[PDB]
């Protein structure tokens, strides 16, 4: 009886899933659009950094 | 100069020279990749050549020339993504049961499949029609033929230049050809060329087996050297 | 009986689509479409490596910028200097069917795997000088796609079996198994934390994993073909996911969704690496039509493309300071960018 | 007749030029497959034949407008000497590099296995790299023996001692050149015809289906063998004759500045049997060529 | 790892001698063999140095012309066949390891030695020669050089040997970058010119003679040698 096995634990992995939190996406976008505007200064790949410091 | 920078260029350049002791050899040998359900008799295909591991390496010599022969030990059913390592090689041995008509339709779809691939489309496909001798006796009992399973062998000859051995049946004859032409039809279909099948007859006891694999890679190997000398 | 569990299954999915969706106020690209544009991004080849004898499958950057290693189909692990382009060490690995490696962050030891299903864990700083097989584990029933070190003594390994599993280098045997994905996982990549890591398998699905408690926290089904890529946003709140279905993905844990699809029309070959650079804004990502395009992670807009291939590129990373950026491909040449 | 050297000298130029190209577009591609050892060697000979088109070329342009006054611009006898050896080399490497092609594709064709698992790429290396230094040795023998290049009666061209024929040693290096052009023509005839007799014997006899790329090759070893000996057995069966029979000869300087014209004339549609009237190279040429302009 | 040394003993003016070494435990042909002679109650001096596969070889502007070094990688041997031997020649030789790479640490291991007794670039001179301390205190050896070792890369090439009573010089610093085997009691610090082994707490194992090296160039030069009493 693996059948019935692997649908009680697909239930019970999807009962203990449904109760993660969750936000509204505009908070996540400016998180993320903060990040990269603060580590901006720090990425040579962005800024091109001068010849004599690669 | 630093003498730790000359250093470390003098132990790139010992491991360039290794590299190229180890590429010499890696050309030398050849590789090839065994393919074929269970139901195939490509295990004692394997273990006749005297002459939880995923994969498995055999290593034999044909008239002084090396092959490596790899088949799948441990993996799962799906092949799409593991078929894609197994590229550059110098041809594909396909093995299937031609004398069991149910798993055919399998065999040749999982044919059809690896000849389609965008990865693969450049490897030469061997095949392989192992346990002729079951599938003569089979249809010689006149129990159960092709016709039950494929429709369109009730409209079928056989070629005016098929080549019988000497004591075949005409039954026999004809569902061998029946087979290979499927074969054929699939393989050209979409076959851009580039790329061709070699359809041969063998059995479980055919000492010839590495002859023919010898034979048909001698042919590969010159379409590669044309399509090079021509700037394809 | 089973029919009741799977309709409950379903209504539990529905559920939590609806609770995704009620959260979705906007688009990512609404709130960044105000921001300026980042412009050309041209970057040039800096340095060519050359040296392996066939296609590059995998390779990946240690703690430092400088040093580099790479995995080959031939059986070679070179350990490459990005400054000098000097060859530091050349393993012969004991099977020719490599498809992945990692670098530790101790910069003492690096695994690799493929086809075998054994990750061989090879020794740097032995004191013989030639490197040694330290650990060689075993117990997966597939080939190994991913690996990734966690630290010297701890090691997190993905496989065609569908399962993932944690090893444990000094004793080798598996400290906790993952229930696994529904198809063989390819791709792995740890968070900043060293806490969580997200893997990614042909299913199109991608589920968030806790190292010390073997279970899935979150999963995302945003994908319509099977997952080639997948890579951590450099602040461990979202990731990235490549497919062959020629689009990019970028899912982020707090908000539990899809906030862009990286997407071209002229752009038909499947994804097969993806990397974030030290700020975010540029996401670097590998097609198969032997090119490499950058994508602007806010603005979605492709910023440059690093064509300096020949074939398909197979493996791509940036370094930990985003100096340059390294690009392998199968035409065994592996070339540093800017 | 300055033009003619000059319109001899631009087209082989351009020619040459457009055969790089896509020798290396091809080489970037076929080197992951094969040891494009084939591709190799003909980048190689394009690459000598090419440095020599705008060596002598401009050596030719340099002397037609002098007047020909060698006296002025040549006493120490420095620059014959030089358009003497770079005469001799050109040569002698257009040939002696398509005698080891043809016997490349030959084992290839009728041994492939042989050429794939023993023939390494390195021995490939080593054999054009010692055909360039037999050709440059050839070419600076003379030099190595007491004598120059002496001018020919054409007054443009410096070359081996045509004129006033009186040791042996004149004699001797004009019969070793023609023997070694002789040799190297007669092999790699012999090459194209075994290759292509056996391509024949091997696609007629097959039935199966294959025969995409066996015509091709066949007219490519036709029309090379045809081009290359129409266009240089004049030439060495005249050095031959100059050798042979001394001053006694009847020909004339024409002649010989003829001859010159059709080996010279070898080096340029070399860089095009060999490579760019392949039909995959053709369309691509000329697609790029109707999109771009 | 050893690397026992053999051939030494008593030789008369004018003759030769063959000093070989025997290397197990580790790959021979990969690490680079050092060969450096200690005249008696005296500091280490460089005398040659051999490459991997016998690709490169130096020697000393002294001992040119005079001794020629070779190895045998099929044997995983060493021989250092010597040629008009003068008086001054009377020291103990040693064969030391090195391996050359980002991240390694030359002159790693060092043998034991053999004796043989008879009948203008960067110098290292120190301006200490002995520090008498007890327990409980810390030193701070100071060294000096003529050329600043601070390559246009960046890079210290500073190495410091600690030989005890009996035993052979151990390697402490190989770049501030302390050396394996050894506690992080020892420590490096300084400008390209000047250097400062300092060494936090002394315990009764750096008794011995600290002696420096300059790594720059391949000729090298060690320096007359700091000697701590306790
Ligand atoms: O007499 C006159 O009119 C001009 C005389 C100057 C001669 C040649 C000028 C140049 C040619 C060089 C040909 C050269 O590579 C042949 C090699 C070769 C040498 C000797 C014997 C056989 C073969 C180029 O094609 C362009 C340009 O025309």
């Amino acid at each position: 009886t693996a059948s019935i096995a692997q649908a009680r634990k697909l239930v019970e992995q999807l009962k203990m899933e449904a109760n993660i939190d969750r936000i509204k996406v505009s908070k996540a976008a400016a998180d993320l659009m903060a990040y990269c505007e603060a580590h901006a200064k720090e990425d040579p790949l962005l800024t091109p950094v001068p010849a004599s410091e690669n | 100069l630093s003498a730790e920078d000359k250093a470390a260029v003098e132990r790139s350049k010992m491991i360039e020279k290794q590299l190229q002791k180890d590429k010499q050899v890696y050309r030398r040998t050849l590789r090839l990749l065994l393919l074929g359900a269970d139901n195939s008799g490509k295990s004692t295909i394997v273990k006749q050549m005297r002459i939880t591991s995923g994969i498995f390496e055999t290593k034999f010599q044909v008239d002084k020339v090396n092959f490596h022969m790899f088949d799948v030990g441990a993996q799962r059913d799906e092949r799409r993504k593991w078929i894609q390592c197994f590229n550059d090689v110098t041809a594909i041995i396909f093995v299937v049961d031609s004398s069991d008509y149910n798993r055919l339709q399998e065999a040749l779809n999982d044919f059809k499949s690896i000849w389609n691939n965008r990865w693969l489309r450049t490897i030469s496909v061997i095949l392989f029609l192992n346990k002729q001798d079951l599938l003569a006796e089979k249809v010689l009992a006149g129990k159960s033929k092709i016709e039950d399973y494929f429709p369109e062998f009730a409209r079928y000859t056989t070629p005016e230049d098929a080549t019988p051995e000497p004591g075949e049946d005409p039954r026999v004859t004809r569902a061998k050809y029946f087979i290979r032409k499927e074969f054929v039809d699939i393989s050209t279909a979409s076959g851009d060329g580039r790329h061709i099948c070699y359809p041969h007859f063998t059995c479980s006891v055919d000492t010839e087996n590495a002859r023919r694999i010898f034979n048909d890679c001698k042919d590969i190997i010159l379409q590669m050297n044309l399509r090079e000398y021509n700037l394809v | 009986e089973l029919d009741q569990l799977r309709q409950e299954a379903e209504q539990l999915k529905n559920q939590i689509r609806d609770a995704r969706k009620a959260c979705a106020d906007a688009t990512l690209s609404q709130i960044t479409n105000n921001i300026d544009p980042v412009g050309r991004i041209q970057m040039r080849t800096r340095r060519t490596l050359r040296g392996h004898l066939a296609k590059i499958y995998a390779m990946h950057w240690g703690t430092d910028s400088r040093l580099l290693v790479s995995a080959s189909q031939d059986g070679k692990l070179i350990i490459w200097d990005s400054y000098t382009t000097n060859k530091v060490h050349a393993i012969p690995l004991r099977s020719s069917w490599v498809m992945t490696c990692a670098y530790a962050p101790s910069g003492n030891y690096v695994a690799c795997g493929g086809l075998d299903n054994i990750c061989s864990i090879y020794n740097l700083k032995t004191r013989e000088g030639n490197v040694r097989v330290s650990r060689e584990l075993a117990g997966h029933t597939g080939y190994l796609s991913c690996c990734r070190f966690l630290d010297d003594n701890q090691i997190v390994t993905s496989s065609g079996d569908t399962t993932c599993a944690l090893w444990d280098i000094e004793t080798g045997q598996q400290t906790t198994t993952f229930t696994g994905h529904t198809g063989d996982v390819m791709s792995l990549s740890l968070a900043p934390d060293t806490r969580l890591f997200v893997s990614g398998a042909c299913d199109a699905s991608a589920k968030l994993w806790d190292v010390r408690e073997g279970m899935c926290r979150q999963t995302f089904t945003g994908h319509e073909s099977d997952i080639n890529a997948i890579c951590f946003f450099p602040n461990g709140n979202a990731f990235a996911t490549g497919s062959d279905d020629a689009t990019c993905r970028l899912f982020d844990l707090r908000a539990d969704q899809e906030l862009m699809t990286y997407s071209h029309d002229n752009i038909i070959c499947g994804i097969t690496s993806v990397s974030f650079s030290k700020s975010g804004r540029l996401l670097l990502a590998g097609y198969d039509d032997f090119n490499c395009n950058v994508w602007d992670a806010l603005k979605a807009d492709r910023a440059g493309v690093l064509a300096g291939h020949d074939n398909r590129v197979s493996c791509l990373g940036v370094t930990d300071d985003g100096m340059a950026v390294a690009t392998g491909s199968w035409d065994s040449f592996l070339k540093i960018w800017n | 007749s300055v033009f003619f050297s000059v319109i001899f000298m631009t087209v082989g130029i351009l020619s040459n030029s457009l055969a790089i190209a896509i020798l290396m577009k091809a080489y970037q591609r076929f080197r992951q497959k094969s040891k494009a050892s084939f591709l190799l060697l003909a980048s190689g000979l394009v690459i000598t034949d090419f440095f020599g088109h705008l060596i002598n070329g401009a050596i030719a342009v340099f002397v037609y407008a002098s007047d020909k006054e060698w006296i002025r611009f040549d006493q120490s006898n420095v620059l014959c000497s030089i358009f003497g050896i770079c005469m001799v080399f050109s040569g002698l490497c257009p040939l002696l590099l398509g005698s080891v092609m043809a016997i490349e594709r030959c084992i290839g064709v009728t041994k492939p296995i042989f050429h794939s698992t023993k023939i390494t790429s390195k021995h490939v290396k080593m054999m054009l790299s010692g055909v360039c230094l037999f050709a440059v040795f050839i070419a600076l023998l003379p030099i190595l023996g007491h004598r120059d290049y002496k001018i020919q009666a054409s007054r443009t061209w410096c070359f081996y001692n045509t004129e006033d024929i009186k040791d042996w040693e004149d004699r001797f290096y004009l019969l070793l050149f023609s023997f070694l052009g002789l040799l190297a023509l007669g092999v790699s005839l012999l090459c194209n015809a075994i290759t292509g007799i056996t391509l024949l014997r091997v696609k007629f006899k097959s039935q199966q289906h294959g025969r995409s790329h066996h015509l091709e090759m066949v007219i490519q070893l036709l029309a090379i063998m045809c081009v290359s000996c129409i266009c240089w057995s004049p030439f060495l069966v005249t050095m031959a004759n100059i050798g042979i029979n001394g001053n006694h000869s009847l020909e004339t300087c024409e002649t010989t500045l003829f001859a010159l014209r059709m080996a010279t004339w070898n080096q340029i549609l070399d860089p095009w049997v060999y490579i760019l009237l392949r039909k995959a190279v053709l369309k691509n040429l000329y697609k790029l060529a109707s999109q771009c302009c | 790892v050893q690397l026992v040394e053999s051939g030494g003993g008593l030789v008369q003016p004018g003759g030769s001698r063959k000093l070989s070494c025997s290397a197990s435990g580790f790959a021979f042909s990969s690490f680079g063999m050092h060969w450096v002679r200690q005249a008696p109650e005296k500091g280490l001096e460089w005398v040659a140095y051999i490459s991997s596969g016998s690709g490169t070889i130096y020697y000393a502007d002294t001992v040119k012309g005079r001794f020629t070094i070779s190895r045998d990688d099929p044997k995983n041997t060493l021989f250092l066949q010597m040629t008009s031997l003068r008086s001054e020649d009377t020291a103990m030789y040693y064969c030391v390891r090195s391996i050359y790479y980002y991240g390694s640490s030359p002159f790693d291991f060092w043998g034991q030695g053999t004796t043989l007794t008879v009948s203008a670039d960067i110098v290292m001179t120190q301006a200490t020669s002995s520090v008498p301390v007890t327990p409980g205190e810390s030193v701070s050896i100071s060294c000096r050089s003529s050329k600043s070792l601070l390559h246009s890369n960046g890079n210290t090439y500073l190495y410091w040997f600690l030989q005890r009573p009996g035993q052979s010089p151990q390697l402490l610093i190989y770049r501030s970058n302390l050396a394996s085997g050894v506690p992080d009691r020892f420590s490096g610090s300084g400008s390209g010119t000047a250097f400062t082994l300092t060494i936090s707490r002394l315990e009764a194992e750096d008794v011995g003679v600290y002696y420096c090296m300059q790594h720059l160039e391949y000729p090298l030069t060690f320096g007359a040698g700091t000697k701590l009493e306790l």
